[PDB]
């Protein structure tokens, strides 16, 4: 959500280090709970307990995602230290796809979803470096 | 001629086609009287 | 961009509308509205299975009529909205001249640019 | 903020969960959306007396005439679903699936 | 200009209301009189393009092009028969007609004012070729060629619009005169980088290039011939020349921002030739090379000399012809025998003697025949690329051996060798096929003559 | 007449209540033509009455 | 037991040759294919081909061609009349040019 | 059109055409025994018009010109083929039992559309229900696979479910060897080359299933083969009768407007006959098709709303 | 029924959206969305099956909750600067409950589940009624209330709902059903410009209503509900194939037809600010949802189905059925290119 | 091994499972109504106190 997103925003890109990936984690636990909450509302898994299986084991794969994600971006800002690429965080959005691939136990769709969720790191990462107004203006 | 034993139109009336005719010769005039009554407001103004 | 004076309500064809010129014969506006006109009549005999080219010529001649028609009051507002919006645009220009400084016309032979060589 | 407001609001919320929320039949989501209609009523209708709120007093009255003849729209509705059936359950309206 | 858009709104009621046995020779002579209509139209001189009307203006780019395509109209048009024979007269009426108001919205593409109206009339030019290779398409995919074909064009020619739209709203107006006496460099920002790579991609993907052409074989093999030569010829070098005139803005990045797609093209180009050596079905033959060809273009557009440039305006007029005659000649071979294979039709230098005339001499036109306009391109681009590196000569070159190797073979496995004395349906040579032959050739000779017209605005 | 045509196996693709047939959906049947449910059941006898000696 | 259709044997091998000998490419209407020939090959050679290429054989010449032979003739005989080296470089105007210094 | 909303409310009503007159009466009874015979007699006594048996042909009859167009179109049926071999490979069967399927629905949408355009009642002979009689008796038989069934079943569960059954019907009882002594006197060699297993099959299903489904809805006047002609006692016995059964007395305006613009506006009445299911003996290729639509466009009089298609007239296209 | 009486009630569905727009007060407002309830109602259930029954009581739950939210957002305003106007709210969370009460009214992808399924089983003159007038009176509210509105809301749901539109409708073969998407993304486009320019979200309207009355008058050209259908549509007539073609290619946006025109426009009057991302995202979803377009489009109107006997039978009748305003409509929603410079009549 | 079957499984195969799959997952909801009212209860409760609208 939106105090915490710019929680991990504050953190600069920079070493703060593992707080980014705490940080990261609410976020994947918040979007778990997001895509959870949506699965079992619209599907009624009859019953309760494997409900709250099907919850845990989403906000578990999401929050691998953050927490991965962020592990590896704190390794590229330590290792080869250049802070403002968005190389480094193409490497971590495909080392975060090739995680949920592992998670899912699917190899080629693993390397699709490093593909789509390092170019998704690229371009946030990307449009925040440059400056790109999220959602609007809303001015004219 | 020539059917079996219905003729459902074709036979044409005169009332539609007239009042068709008779209507659109009204919007033609109608719209000729409007733009020489706006020509001659503009020349009238300016 | 927002009414701007609705006081005066919705007013198809308003009063100012008489004070600039209309358009005019052989538009080719109105001549696209009249070729639209005679295509609407010929699928409209063709959706039927009474022959195309033939048969509605009064209907031909009657959706041509229509559509002229509309087609001329749609243009006049069209032309009275343009001229409404040049005028405003012209008179915040006469409003706030001072918000809108001159910018600095250097010629040409002071400008200094890059030149970034190709090869 | 008027602090009756507050609950009546609250309890708004509530009715309105309970015309969403239901597992059994559909005449007792119609009626949490009279109570909700109720609550609307009353918080309406305790601001323009609190207000001296004199000229446009219509609007408790006419909102519950209105959302009244609304009412009697889903009984006839619920009446017809529950004459070409037994019953009136959320189950056996899965037809016309997605 | 106008008095040759006019003529064509003119020349479609033609088939409407010209009677049965009576379309056909009014379509074909006054389409053949748009051809002379529009041969007077070369009053280009010195300093600018020949510029008339807030509508219109003609380059010397646009003036060869907007000629092949006037000039290919009637000779496809008499080359679109003997599949359409026994369908009836209200489909061949539809078909006429959609064949006119494509070159209507080919000639609103070529002379078009702004460049949003150049997008308009760009997948308007898009849109009824579908319909044609849809509804005489004659092979059981054009369902998937067609969806493919459609698919790629908008959703790569779709940020295009966008990035227009935001030139409108940067630079003041967006025609092309005053766009080229108002650029200035956009330096190396993500943005540029972004904006560079929608407009370039958009016209990479009508190209194609080699990254995703998969739909140009499908779109040749599955479609009738007057949708494959308008397809081939005038869409493919109209990508070209749309990339030429956007070309002009965004000077400064290029050299950033060129390296990988020269990359792509010159390893694709060389992977074409190579996959082009071994297929059968003679049909594709002709699509790879048009890819091969159009690869060397797109070396010729991203690197920029005015040698270059005029290089690569050469190569897309003489590839047009000679692509366009040599997919008559596989329309030939599948009208003497149903297969459109490579291995079955053998034989034919017996059969139909002056036949292979046409296919040496189209040979020869892929061979880079020695005066050929053919040949003037390629070669002028190679002089070009090996100013812009002197180690690309050899991808060049190494295009060059196999480009003669596939046409030779192209050449000796249909008309060389044996007759496989087992068919025993084939007609003798017609006089359709000659004349569109003779149509397709003399041009590309009288053009081989005096080439100062082929060459560019740089000329 | 040397063209390929859509055929009856290729409708049968082009059918059914979805396009993609999956391991649960399969069940979805077909709506009918008249949008007419059949009269099903529910007591077309209506109802009884014993008066006794009450 | 099925066949799933009813149509035809379809397609049916037409010649279009045998029935005219004289006929040239197209369908079998005779005569209309002499009009078509007469249309084809006057229309699209006789008055098409050969006056399109004198045409193109000579008009008045692309970029100003023999006048810019001609005025770079005048200009370097002017050139070396006048003492000076033809083609003096820097284009424009040294002396009206104002160079931001550093 | 003196039909549509605007002539309902400025029209009188459908309901003052009535009654004793504006009826349906329904002579059924077995092939070549129950026919047009006592049909046309109370046609002629009762003073009560009068429909044929639903042919081949009727669209052609009925429609267009009188002249009935060759069986390329109207078939492809072939009824004497039919008689001659009922256990095509080829497809006779089907095909033909679902065009006289549609042939039952027009003459039966056209004995609506007269009962309520004005009157005056009309006598119907072998009809929709004796069509789907026909269909299972087929099927005992063993002549058509079951899921084809399943389709004409299919087709009867849309089709007859939407209107309004006859008042009376008139039973024809005639034995199985006097049926096989008239078709002897017919004489008609491909219609003698019949068997007599499915004739049988035909009066067991007929009796035992059409019957009990009229269950006095369509009242039953059930007659001997010598009670025939006998037509003052077919005249007596439709005086006797009541009217109790049946939707006919609970209409009342409403309905029978919506079946007056139902019934008319023929096309669609004929929407709801090609479901599909595509039905292996059915389907056309798509050129063969286009070639026969050609070949109807190729007519005179069937070539595009002949009263607006010149070369027979109407000397008015408005100049 | 009667005529009388459906002359009465489709007379108070014009004075119910009449009302809608032109009273300056809420509860004239609240009281024209629910006459438009109560008057479309028996709009649905013309005929008599138990689809149209369970159709209609979704429609009447949705509706009606829809109907009470906006009535707790109004009472709301009036817990805050009090007054009867329709203009400016004064509060997030009155104008947040008062967007999300016009979503379930019209239909975003939060709240789509019903649209579908109201939309199946029904008649198409239902179908048509309730699409055109259900989108066209709650914008008239929300272009009167513009200026008060979060940004977050009307770009969710608008992201949101060209999105599903797009995804759903793929597996989906009832042509009512993709109406049905196709209204979702298109009001997902007229809901994602009203906060820069709301001319644009009305011209939009304009054009949908009458591409959705071509469209649903060239079904109602015969009794057709399925693509099965419309081959047979083909093999019995030819003009309907084309006009369907052509309708269809409108609906999928392509430029030299005039259902880009809404969208190109909208692209300009958006990236006249700095959104950049939102058109990309919004027009590769438009380019996604011509899929079923074309797929229909490539099922019964280029490719040739086999068809079925008793078309021979059909041949001999004429199409004597009845079209509102088929041609002209058709034929001004398809050539009107040209006409862009005419967005301007819309003041 | 580059153009043919590789070039068609990176390009068209994957955007074209990706939205066959959320076609299949998206559109197969059975046609309950409590699912719909819950959908709608968890729409407006994420709306709330999640990501906040209001504030
Ligand atoms: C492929 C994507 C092409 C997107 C259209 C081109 C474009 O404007 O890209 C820049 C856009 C965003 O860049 P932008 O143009 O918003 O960057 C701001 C630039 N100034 C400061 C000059 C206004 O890129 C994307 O949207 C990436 C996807
Ligand atoms: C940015 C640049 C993008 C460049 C590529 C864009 C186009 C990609 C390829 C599109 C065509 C794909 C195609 O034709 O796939 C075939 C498939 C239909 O095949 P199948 O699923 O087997 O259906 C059985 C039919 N009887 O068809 C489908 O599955 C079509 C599914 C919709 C695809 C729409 C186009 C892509 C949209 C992406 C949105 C994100």
């Amino acid at each position: 959500a939106k105090t915490l997103l710019h929680q991990y925003w504050d953190i600069p890109e920079g070493t703060e280090c593992h707080r980014k990936t705490y940080a990261a984690t609410s976020i994947g636990g918040a979007s778990g709970l997001v895509v959870s909450a949506y699965s079992v509302a619209l599907k009624t898994p009859t019953s309760f307990l494997e409900g709250v299986a099907r919850t845990g084991r989403y906000t578990f794969t999401a929050a691998a995602i953050g927490a991965i994600f962020g592990l590896t971006s704190c390794i590229s800002a330590q290792v080869r230290e250049k802070p403002d690429d968005p190389l480094n965080y193409l490497i971590g959005g495909c080392a975060g796809g090739l995680t949920l691939g592992a998670r899912t136990r699917s190899y080629g769709i693993g390397a699709a979803a490093c593909a789509y969720m390092g170019l998704t790191a690229a371009l946030v990462k990307m449009g925040q470096l440059e400056g790109w107004k999220v959602f609007a203006e809303p001015k004219v | 001629k020539f059917y079996i034993q219905e003729p459902p139109h074709g036979s044409p009336n005169w009332l539609k086609v007239g009042l068709t005719l008779g209507t659109s010769a009204f919007l033609w005039i109608y719209l000729i009287k409007q733009h020489n009554e706006d020509v001659l407001e503009y020349k009238r103004r300016n | 961009m927002t009414g701007r004076q609705a006081r005066a309500p919705l007013q198809f064809l308003p009063d100012e509308a008489r004070s600039l010129p209309p358009p005019k014969l052989t538009d080719p506006r109105l001549a696209y509205i009249g070729f639209l006109g005679y295509c609407s009549g010929l699928i409209d005999n063709a959706i039927r299975r009474r022959p195309v080219l033939s048969a509605g010529l009064h209907r031909q001649f009657l959706y041509i009529t229509s559509f002229v028609f509309v087609g001329y009051y749609l243009l006049k507002r069209q032309d009275y909205m343009y001229a409404v919006r040049d005028h405003d645009m012209f008179s915040y220009i006469k409003s706030h001249p001072e918000d809108f400084p001159e910018k600095d016309k250097k010629t040409y032979r002071e400008v200094f640019e890059e030149f970034h060589p190709v090869r | 903020m008027s602090l009756v407001y507050m609950n009546i609001m609250m309890a708004f919320t509530v009715s309105l969960t309970g015309l969403l929320m239901y597992r059994s039949h559909l005449m007792s989501s119609l009626l949490c959306l009279e109570g909700m209609m109720l609550s609307l009523f009353i918080l309406a209708t305790l601001m323009i007396l609190n207000s001296h709120f004199t000229l446009a007093s219509m609007m408790p009255i006419i909102l519950l005439v209105f959302a009244a003849c609304e009412a009697a729209l889903g009984l006839s509705l619920l009446v017809m679903v529950s004459n070409t059936y037994g019953t009136d359950y959320v189950q056996n309206l899965n037809l016309l699936q997605c | 200009m106008l008095k040759y858009i006019i003529p064509t709104m003119m020349l479609m009621p033609l088939t409407w209301l010209s009677k049965n046995s009576m379309i056909w020779i009014n379509t074909t002579l006054h389409s053949l009189l748009i051809s002379l209509t529009s041969l007077l139209l070369l009053n280009q001189f010195g300093d600018n393009s020949l510029n008339f009307s807030l509508t219109f203006f003609s380059d010397s780019l646009s003036t060869p092009l907007l000629i092949l395509t006037m000039w290919l109209l009637p000779l496809m048009l008499m080359a679109s028969q003997h599949h359409l024979s026994k369908e009836n007269l209200a489909r061949k009426k539809l078909f006429i007609s959609m064949l006119i108001l494509l070159q209507l919205f080919l000639i609103m593409t070529f002379t078009a004012t702004e460049l949003i109206f150049f997008y308009i009339m760009f997948e308007a030019t898009l849109v009824p070729t579908l319909i044609i290779i849809t509804r005489w398409g004659n092979q059981t995919e054009r369902l998937n060629a067609g969806l493919y074909f459609l698919f790629y064009t908008l959703a790569g020619s779709l940020p295009l619009l966008v990035a227009l739209i935001y030139i409108q709203n940067t630079m003041g107006s967006l025609n092309f005169l005053i766009l080229q006496y108002w650029v200035q460099p956009m330096p190396n920002s993500w943005s540029n980088t972004f904006m560079w790579l929608a407009c370039m991609m958009a016209f990479m993907v009508k190209m194609p290039l080699y990254g995703l052409h998969l739909w140009l074989p499908k779109a040749h093999v599955e479609a009738p011939i007057a949708g494959s030569m308008v397809l081939a010829a005038i869409l493919l070098k109209l990508g070209g020349y749309g990339m030429m005139r956007i070309t002009l803005l965004l000077n400064p990045i290029t050299d950033f921002m060129a390296y990988p797609f020269i990359m792509l093209s010159l390893w694709g180009m060389i992977m074409t030739s190579s996959i082009c050596l071994r297929q059968t079905d003679l049909k594709s033959l002709i699509a790879y090379s048009s890819v091969s060809h159009m690869a060397l273009v797109i070396v010729a557009i991203l690197i920029q000399t005015p040698w270059s440039y005029m290089g690569a305006t050469a190569l897309m007029i003489a590839h047009g012809l000679t692509s366009s005659m040599l997919f008559c000649l596989a329309n030939s071979n599948y009208e003497r025998v149903h297969s459109r294979t490579m291995i079955l039709a053998r034989g034919l230098q017996t059969l139909l003697p002056l036949m292979a005339a046409w296919w040496l001499l189209a040979s020869l036109t892929n061979l880079a025949l020695p005066p050929s306009i053919n040949l003037i391109g390629e070669l002028f681009v190679v002089m070009s690329t090996f100013s812009w590196s002197n180690i690309t000569i050899i991808l060049m070159g190494l295009n060059m051996v196999i480009t003669a190797l596939y046409s030779l073979y192209m050449l000796i496995t249909t008309q060389r060798g044996k007759h496989t004395h087992h068919i025993n349906n084939i007609l003798p040579s017609f006089t359709r096929e000659n004349a569109l032959m003779s149509l397709h050739m003399l041009p590309l000779l009288l053009l081989s003559l005096n080439p100062k017209i082929i060459l560019g605005p740089l000329y | 007449a040397r063209q390929w045509q859509p055929d009856v196996e290729w409708a049968e693709q082009y059918g059914g209540a979805v396009m993609y047939p999956t391991k649960e959906t399969a069940h979805w049947k077909p709506p009918p033509w008249n949008d007419v449910d059949p009269p099903k059941d529910t007591l077309v006898s209506n109802l009884t009455l014993n008066f006794g000696p009450q | 037991p099925t066949l799933r259709w009813q149509e035809d044997p379809e397609p049916e091998d037409e010649n279009l040759y045998e029935k005219n000998p004289d006929s040239h490419g197209y369908d079998k209407d005779p005569a209309v294919d002499v009009w078509n020939m007469r249309v084809v090959f006057f229309f699209g050679f006789s008055i098409v081909l050969v006056l399109g290429s004198t045409f193109v054989a000579y008009l008045p010449d692309y970029r100003m061609q023999e006048w810019a032979r001609r005025e770079a003739e005048r200009l370097v005989k002017y050139r070396e009349a006048h003492g000076l080296p033809l083609m003096e470089s820097n284009c424009f105007d040294p002396s009206k040019i104002q160079l931001p210094e550093d | 059109l003196q039909y549509g909303p605007l002539a309902y409310i400025l029209g009188e009503k459908t309901t003052k055409k009535m009654t004793e007159n504006s009826k349906l009466i329904t002579v059924d009874g077995n092939i070549c025994s129950g026919k047009s015979k006592l049909a046309k007699e109370v046609a002629e006594k009762l003073g009560l018009k009068h429909f044929p048996e639903a042919g081949i042909h009727y669209a052609d009859s009925t429609t267009g010109d009188g002249k009935p167009l060759p069986v390329r179109f109207s078939g492809n049926c072939s009824l004497e083929k039919f008689y001659d071999d009922p256990k095509s490979n080829d497809g006779n069967s089907y095909r033909l039992q679902a065009w006289l399927y549609a042939s039952r629905l027009l003459q039966y949408a056209d004995a609506l559309e007269h009962l309520l355009s004005t009157g005056q009642g009309v006598v119907l002979e072998r009809s929709i229900y004796s069509d789907f009689v026909f269909l299972e008796a087929m099927y005992r038989q063993g002549f058509i696979r079951k899921q084809c069934v399943d389709h004409y079943n299919q087709v009867k569960k849309v089709t007859v479910c939407e209107y309004l059954p006859p008042h009376v019907v008139i039973y024809v009882d005639v034995p199985v060897s006097e049926v096989q002594s008239r078709i002897q006197k017919k004489g008609n060699p491909h219609e003698m080359k019949i068997t007599s297993a499915y004739l049988q099959d035909i009066e067991n299903v007929y009796k035992g299933t059409f019957l009990p489904e009229m269950s006095e809805k369509c009242e039953v006047l059930q007659y001997s083969a010598w009670e025939a002609e006998d037509a003052e006692k077919v005249v007596e016995d439709i005086q006797y009768l009541k009217y109790d059964k049946g939707p006919w007395l609970d209409q009342d305006d409403r309905k029978l407007h919506n079946l007056r613009m139902l019934v008319q506006d023929k096309l669609e009445v004929l929407n709801y006959t090609s479901i599909p299911v595509f039905l292996p003996e059915v389907t056309i290729g798509a050129h063969q098709s286009d070639r026969v639509f050609q070949e109807f466009t190729e007519l005179p009089g069937r070539k595009y709303r002949a009263g607006y298609n010149e070369d027979v007239g109407d000397k008015w296209i408005w100049l | 029924m009667n005529p009388i009486i459906l002359i009465i009630i489709l007379m108070t569905v014009m004075l119910g959206t009449i009302i809608v727009m032109i009273s300056t007060h809420w509860l004239l407002i609240w009281i024209g969305f629910e006459m438009n309830m109560l008057a479309i109602i028996p709009i649905m259930m013309k005929k008599h099956n138990p689809r149209a029954t369970e159709a209609s009581t979704k429609y009447f739950l949705t509706q009606s909750t829809a109907s009470m939210l906006l009535m707790m957002a109004i009472i709301i305003n009036l817990m805050f600067s009090g007054q009867w106007t329709v203009m400016k709210l004064f509060n997030p969370m009155a104008s947040m409950l008062m967007t999300m009460a016009l979503a379930m009214k019209l239909g975003m992808a939060p709240f789509h589940f019903w649209v579908p399924e109201v939309t199946q089983g029904i008649p198409l003159s239902s179908g048509l009624i309730l699409l055109t007038w259900q989108k066209l009176a709650p914008m008239s509210v929300l272009y009167q209330i513009l200026p008060s509105i979060n940004l977050d809301l009307i770009l969710t749901l608008s992201i949101l709902s060209i999105t599903i539109g797009g995804w759903g409708g793929l597996n989906q073969t009832q042509l009512r059903k993709i109406m049905a998407y196709s209204s979702i993304a298109h009001m997902g486009w007229m809901t994602a410009v009203l906060l820069y320019n709301p001319t644009m979200t009305l011209l939009n309207l304009i054009i949908y209503i009458i591409m959705t009355s071509t469209m649903f008058t060239l079904f109602m050209a015969n009794s057709t509900t399925t693509t099965l259908s419309l081959s047979h549509t083909w093999n019995k007539a030819p003009i309907m194939t084309i006009l369907v073609l052509i309708t269809l290619l409108s609906m999928g946006g392509l430029p030299p037809l005039s259902g880009f025109m809404p969208k190109w426009m909208i692209i300009q009057e958006m990236t006249k600010n700095d959104s950049i991302i939102l058109p990309t995202l919004m027009a590769i979803t438009a380019l996604l949802n011509l899929y079923f377009y074309m797929r229909l489009t490539y099922s019964t109107a280029l490719t040739m189905f086999p068809s079925t006997n008793n078309m021979k039978m059909k041949w001999q009748f004429p199409t004597t059925k009845r079209m509102t305003l088929l041609p002209t409509m058709t034929v001004l929603s398809t050539m009107l290119l040209p006409l862009t410079p005419i967005l301007s009549i819309l003041e | 091994l580059l153009d043919l079957i590789w070039l068609e499984t990176i390009l068209p195969k994957t955007i074209s499972l990706a939205q066959m799959k959320m076609s299949t997952t998206i559109t197969s909801q059975k046609g309950l109504i409590k699912l719909y009212f819950l959908s709608f209860l968890i729409t407006i409760l994420i709306s709330t106190t999640l990501l906040n609208f209001h504030e």
